[PDB]
């Protein structure tokens, strides 16, 4: 049993966007599907529900026409009719138990998809190596700067180096761009340590080997 | 919905109880669910129908209440419980279903002073006309404050801080602090200082441009 | 059956 969200991306305000939740391992017609979102730095927010077991639908009292929810046989969708910056958020779909009595027990969730609402254009990151200016171990890193939208992914030595890796939450610049850093502590070697940066929105993939 | 204000604090192995209050009675007097929420992870159902524990959810978690007053109780608290907790009110009309404001639980483990590292901007970063100096405070508790100094002078602008969530094993934070300057500013000065303060304790890290 | 209410 699994839920997978998709469709999140950077959109200009007013430009309609449809998010999709794809279902596997169970049948939608035996349950109900629920949309929830979370804007950055805020709380969970209930958006709406569509039933499969019965034929019913509801939007949050405050929706007022901001969302459309519909189903296929293996998906449920969420259309943001006219997106504002207030709709910039991570969107989750969830499966609840259902009957004539309504729904309950939201015990299955997708991983979420990110909607970014801005008048800007997608932009790849710049990557800079981080190195200290006589120790047994050493900490190196990568600064990932000036990208949009989120997220980027950072790995070290193609995912083989995982111990001692610290990646920090991103920071939104006043420019609207984002930046983050990631560091790794290793047993000081003559060995080369390389960070691997990917930015799916611009199909960007950058590798940087960091010297000590 | 009104929840216990954030933040709320609990010691490891201790007991914490957070509460949720609704203006309206929930469906059948008991439609209220509890969720754990950590950054970059979907909501996780802990309690549904006020007191019923989700499949595979630790017996350390329990809930109670009726009508409009509800609690979640976490006993034998672990660092892994460091999270934000949300209540969901379910009502006769689905359109009324609402999340509470969320209650951040901070878990107090063993105090650790931070490991502080400073990284000069790489050569290729200076070429761009802007430099970012990175200071990192690793594996610490409780919270810290950061001070930047350039040739002795406390810096007042250009500073950004980003703190990781608590470590799920030892309750510690990681923090990155960046100082952003123009290349001209950076090359016109010599000493760059990151000062991380934790109570009456300070850990200071420095480098001199030129030794780089 | 009340459904979604």
């Amino acid at each position: 049993e699994q839920l997978k969200e998709s469709g999140g991306r950077l959109v200009a305000p007013g430009t309609p966007l449809t998010l999709t939740c794809t279902v596997s391992g169970f049948d939608i017609s035996d349950y109900a599907m629920i949309w929830v979102r979370q804007a950055p730095g805020k709380g969970l927010e209930w958006i709406g529900i569509i039933y499969g077991v019965i034929n019913d639908l509801a939007y949050a009292k405050w929706a007022k026409g901001r969302f459309t929810i519909s189903r296929t046989s293996t998906t449920v969708d969420l259309k943001i009719t006219s997106p504002t910056t207030e709709d910039t958020a991570t969107y989750f779909c969830a499966r609840g138990y259902g009957s004539m009595d309504g729904y309950d027990r939201l015990n299955l969730w997708g991983q979420g998809t990110l909607v970014t609402v801005s008048s800007g254009q997608p932009k790849g990151p710049s990557v800079f190596p981080l190195a200290p200016c006589p120790s047994s171990t050493v900490t190196l890193g990568c600064l990932v700067k000036g990208y949009l939208p989120e997220p980027v992914t950072v790995t070290w030595n193609s995912g083989t180096l995982t111990n001692g890796v610290r990646t920090f939450p991103s920071v939104r610049q006043s420019s609207g761009l984002y930046s983050l850093s990631s560091v790794v502590s290793v047993t000081s070697s003559s060995q080369p340590v390389t960070c691997n940066v990917a930015h799916p929105a611009t199909n960007t993939k950058v590798d940087k080997t960091v010297a000590p | 919905l009104t929840q216990t204000p954030s933040p709320v604090s609990a010691a490891v192995g201790g007991t914490v109880t957070i509460s949720c209050r609704s203006r309206q009675r929930v469906y059948l007097g008991d439609w209220l669910s509890w969720f754990q929420k950590k950054p970059g992870q979907p909501p996780k159902l802990l309690i549904y129908d006020a007191s019923f524990r989700g499949d595979g959810v630790s017996s350390r978690f329990s809930g109670s209440g009726s009508g409009t007053h509800f609690t979640l109780t976490i006993s034998g608290v672990q660092c892994d419980d460091a999270a934000t907790y949300y209540c969901l009110g379910g009502y006769y009309d689905d359109a009324d279903d609402t999340f509470g404001g969320g209650t951040e639980v901070v878990v107090k483990g063993d105090p650790v002073a931070p490991t502080v590292l400073i990284f000069p901007p790489a050569a290729d970063q200076v070429a761009t006309g802007t430099v970012t100096i990175v200071c990192v405070a690793n594996k610490y508790f409780p919270d810290v404050t950061v001070t930047w100094e350039v040739d002795g002078t406390t810096q007042t602008t250009g500073i950004e801080n980003s703190k990781t969530p608590q470590n799920s094993a030892d309750c510690t934070y990681n923090l990155s602090s960046t100082l952003t300057l123009t290349s001209t500013q950076y090359n016109s000065h010599k000493e760059y200082t990151c000062k991380v303060t934790q109570g009456t304790t300070s850990v200071v890290q420095s480098f001199n441009r030129g030794d780089c | 059956g009340k459904g979604s209410g």
